[PDB]
């Protein structure tokens, strides 16, 4: 209320101490708690815990991976947590090289079945799917305990050091030759809306555009042959509803410099990967178009 | 750009005379050049195939409830809307639930491909005003 | 009686205390300080130590 | 009524410290009993060796 | 050191049961009209937009642009309103019938039980009753959007026993562990306005769409640099197997049709499950608006 | 005859289980449910041709 | 296929009659045909009598007998008078 308390400078939260400093300072007792420093204060990235059975978790030790949950119709597992590679054994738009190896890696009985869960439904993926974000820590106990984040960067404790966000080299998609200074990176589900196969592509673009409609034009125009499809399975079988032939979310934005080519191994297996390394999550709804 | 196609010089010159004009919160505005271009062109390609989407997906209950409601209601906006639409108790010849909400889901993802174009995007969400209107307050950057 | 004859095979779980002797120091723990973390939400935060 | 709720709350936190210093010492001997028993084998085994 | 909050006072005298009952909605939210800072007990939440004879898509279009807030605390003196803000995780009641799992996007929707109820009897003045809108999981929410709309769609067809078979299959909807119901939009066999002229404009624009394409795409023909143009024009020339003012006046009413409906073609997400506290009362979330 | 050898049994049909369920049911699941009352224990048995 | 999409009254019962329905498409010899033709018809007019939701025997060991639903005296006249004349 008085001009010296309005005019007075803000205070440093990291020069006061914690609550509970002064409540163990008021009374003056000692504990062998450790409790003038608490950690994880100055941390603006807001996280998540996450639990998910062994049969998942392979390809996901080293940090840095994307996460999706999904709907099953059955009760009890109803959700499970499926990472982004095995969501791309499904997907048509990988290499049957590499998806021969990443299947050969996930063998599970989890991974099967969250297989069979992909393809059982009559829903389409992005109407099933719901993402997450992209993991930090894991726990690699009998279930494994990941530690995911909607929003903010991707650090170790302490900030020591950033984490970086990996894709595979299939997924990535880029639709400029050269990058602005700043670039968002997105999700894109396409739908091939063929008679023998209804499986999806899966892509991330990292592109400099923010505008959503100027990103749906160049959108259309790379997948003008997928919406010809769905015309044309429109035209030729009467009486179905197709619907959503492309979908597109935000993912986050990078720094369009550190993106690089590095190399995920599990199990002495090398996968060639899109590595970016200072980024930030932002997540966003399934958007679409047809 | 609709309009532009197939369409005389002096159309177009008796068009704009009528669309320049709007006087959205009584303070009149005008559009200025509306000429043709290749991004107009692209908005009228997307324009044209959603709706003739959504002319497919159209059931028979969607195209018939105007007539269905103008046979026995009577209002001054029904007749407003209704003299705008062409000339031409029954039962329907069949119905379902699921088949039919699968259809309004897909036929609001083609209208959600043709609002998109009109609305451009929210940047501004304000709180308060200036009482001079010179100034507001704002949230959502 | 038919053919052939049938063996069961039944397991059996007991709750039962047992006892442990170790040696004089036999291993060596070693432990640190505890360190609390502060896990943040809106109307109870949590610290984990 | 102020000097009453900062008391209790003080109180609580304080409560909640010794409490947690206490869980974390039982919790030690609890993980110590554990990884004794993880490397104790029965008696048959060593007394057969 | 105190945070930005909005205090709330309350005219009528309240009981030690009634604070009990408030204390209850610690992380309940709470639409308000306009974020002032001293309001009085009439602009929380619904009660100054119930009405009789308007309905549910009203409540949404206003619940659209509606300031909601979080409480904080409840005093003999005053009550204390929070307002969120994008990217900051908060705590938030589960007042809606359905529970949650976490990650799941959440959506704020107008209450379907509506008037008095065994559950809506909360906080309840003498002309005040105090409602809260529902914290739906988003795909429940469009549903609910659908079904609803396609009952009022059958509104004019009531007669026929079939047509009732088809709104009591609509009127019943499942989820996980929920067979909750919602109430039939026909009243006094008639239709509430806003959900008629809602279902009025679906049905002019798509009126409006069946009719106006072909004399668009065969003027858009003769400039055909694009061969989904010809694929389109086939699809309404398989499914067959004007003046330039009314030309004029049926686009501009086609627009308007579309853009009285843009508040049910979409909706946003408000919330998003951060994690989920146990018993399924409430749940840490953080507010997306 | 299946429904003849369900009801000579005793035990009911699977009364179709979705395929999802069939999924989850081979992922793991606790079909059978509690009896009304045990005064012994939990049951245990099993069966050898 | 008509009573595939139909709604209702309940879906469990409704989805056992068309079940019992589809499968007797028809029968190879001389014998099989009355027993599949008699069964094929209760339960058609089980669904049919569901769908207008009129009542029905449902008594165990009383099976519902076959008769027109809901038409004109002088169609199910026609129809006696052509079962006489084929007899």
């Amino acid at each position: 209320m008085d001009a010296r308390a309005v005019a007075k400078r803000p205070r440093d939260p990291a020069d006061e101490d914690n609550e509970l400093v002064t409540a163990l300072k008021a009374k003056r007792e000692v504990n062998t708690i450790s409790v003038r420093y608490l950690y994880h204060a100055d941390h603006q990235a807001l996280t998540a815990r996450f639990f998910v059975p062994e049969g998942l978790v392979e390809f996901e030790a080293q940090p840095g991976a994307l996460l999706i949950r999904m709907e099953t119709g059955c009760d009890s597992p109803r959700h499970l947590y499926i990472s982004l590679y095995l969501l791309g054994i499904r997907a048509s738009n990988v290499s049957a090289s590499t998806r021969c190896l990443l299947e050969s890696v996930y063998t599970a009985s989890a991974a099967r079945a969250a297989l069979q869960w992909l393809d059982l439904g009559p829903h389409l993926l992005h109407r099933r799917l719901e993402t997450l974000g992209c993991v930090k820590t894991v726990s690699l106990g009998i279930t494994s305990l990941l530690t995911c984040v909607m929003r903010g960067y991707l650090y170790n404790t302490l900030k020591t050091e950033v984490f970086a966000l990996m894709i595979p080299k299939d997924m990535y998609l880029t639709w400029e030759e050269t990058r602005g200074r700043l670039q968002y990176v997105y999700l894109i589900i396409v739908y091939d809306y063929d008679g023998p196969e209804t499986r999806p592509g899966i892509y991330v673009l990292t592109s400099s555009i923010a505008h959503w409609q100027t990103l749906v034009d160049v959108a259309r125009g790379k997948f003008a042959r997928e919406r010809c499809s769905f015309v044309n399975r429109r035209i030729t079988r009467p009486r179905q509803i197709p619907l959503c032939t492309g979908v597109i979310q935000k993912l986050g934005w990078c720094l369009a410099d550190d993106i690089h080519t590095s190399f995920l191994v599990h199990k002495e297996l090398k996968l060639s990967v899109v590595r970016l390394d200072n980024f930030s999550v932002e997540l966003g709804d399934f958007r679409e178009f047809v | 750009g609709l309009f532009s196609l197939d369409r005389s010089y002096e159309e177009v010159k008796a068009a704009v005379q009528q669309l320049q004009t709007i006087t959205f919160r009584d303070a009149t505005f005008t559009i200025p050049d509306p000429v043709i271009d290749q991004h107009l062109l692209i908005d009228m390609k997307t324009a044209c195939l959603s709706m003739s989407m959504v002319a497919n997906l159209a059931s028979e209950l969607t195209m018939t409830y105007v007539r269905k409601l103008a046979l026995e209601d009577s209002s001054m906006l029904l007749v407003k809307c209704q003299e705008l639409l062409m000339r031409l108790p029954a039962r329907p010849q069949h119905v379902s639930p699921d088949d039919e909400i699968a259809r309004l889901s897909a036929l609001f993802v083609m209208l959600r491909q043709l609002d998109d174009l009109i609305r451009e995007q929210v940047v501004f969400t304000v709180c308060d005003v200036s009482p001079d209107n010179k100034s507001a307050t704002c949230i959502f950057k | 009686h038919p053919g052939f004859a049938l063996t069961a095979v039944r397991t059996d779980t007991f709750e039962v205390d047992m006892l442990l002797y170790s040696g004089k120091s036999c291993t060596s723990v070693i432990i640190n300080n505890p360190i609390v973390t502060k896990e943040e939400r809106d109307i109870s935060t949590t610290y984990h130590v | 009524l102020d000097k009453i709720l900062n008391v209790e709350a003080m109180h609580t936190v304080l409560r909640a410290l010794k409490n947690t210093a206490d869980a974390m010492e039982r919790g030690l001997i609890h993980s110590f009993l554990q990884t004794l028993l993880r490397k104790a084998p029965p008696y048959f085994v060593v007394q057969t060796l | 050191a105190m945070e930005a909050n909005i205090f709330c006072t309350f005219d009528h005298k309240l009981s030690i049961a009634d604070v009990g009952k408030l204390t209850k909605l610690v992380a309940a939210v709470v639409p308000i009209p306009q974020r002032l800072h001293l309001i009085k007990h009439y602009q929380l939440g619904l009660h100054q937009f119930v009405d009789h004879t308007r309905g549910y898509v009203r409540l949404r279009g206003l619940l659209r642009n509606m300031t909601l807030t979080l409480m904080r605390r409840v005093e003999g003196n005053q009550i204390l309103l929070h307002v969120p803000t994008h990217g900051l995780l908060y705590t938030v009641l589960n007042t809606g019938p359905v529970t949650w799992e976490k990650g799941d996007a959440l959506c704020v929707l107008p209450p379907l039980f509506h008037g008095p109820l065994a559950r809506e009897n909360l906080l309840t003045l003498g002309q005040w009753e105090l409602v809260l809108p529902w914290i739906v999981p988003m795909p429940l929410a469009l549903e609910i959007n659908q079904r609803l709309l396609i009952m009022g769609l059958f509104s004019l067809d009531r007669s026929y026993e079939e047509v009732k078979a088809a709104v009591q299959q609509l009127q019943t909807i499942t989820f996980r562990d929920a067979t909750f119901t919602i109430p039939d939009p026909v009243i006094d066999q008639h239709l509430l306005i806003d959900m008629k002229t809602a279902c009025l404009s679906m049905s002019m624009v798509a009126n409006l769409a069946s009719e106006l394409t072909m004399t668009y795409v065969r003027k858009l023909a003769l400039e055909d640099s694009s061969m989904l143009l010809v694929k389109c024009q086939e699809l309404l020339m398989r499914l067959d197997r004007v003046s330039p003012d009314d030309e004029i006046a049926r686009l501009s009413a086609l627009f308007v049709m579309l853009r009285q409906l843009d508040d049910l073609i979409r909706e946003q997400v408000v919330f998003t499950v951060c994690d989920v506290s146990p018993d399924n009362k409430s749940a840490t979330c953080i507010f997306k608006g | 005859v299946d429904r003849w050898i369900r009801h000579a049994a005793g035990v009911e049909r699977p009364q179709l289980l979705d395929t999802e369920t069939i999924s989850m049911l081979t992922f793991g699941s606790m079909s059978e449910r509690n009896a009304a009352a045990t005064v012994h224990g939990q049951k245990a048995a099993c069966e050898l041709i | 296929r008509r009573g595939y999409t139909y709604p209702f009254g309940d879906r469990g019962k409704a989805r056992d009659h068309l079940a019992v329905l589809d499968r007797t498409e028809f029968d190879t010899d001389v014998r099989h045909d009355a027993e599949i033709v008699e069964r094929a018809l209760v339960s058609a007019v089980i669904l049919a009598k569901m769908s207008v939701r009129e009542t029905l025997v449902t008594a165990i060991g009383q099976t519902e007998p076959i008769a027109f639903v809901h038409l004109k005296d002088t169609e199910v006249q026609r129809i006696e008078e052509n079962l006489e004349g084929v007899r």
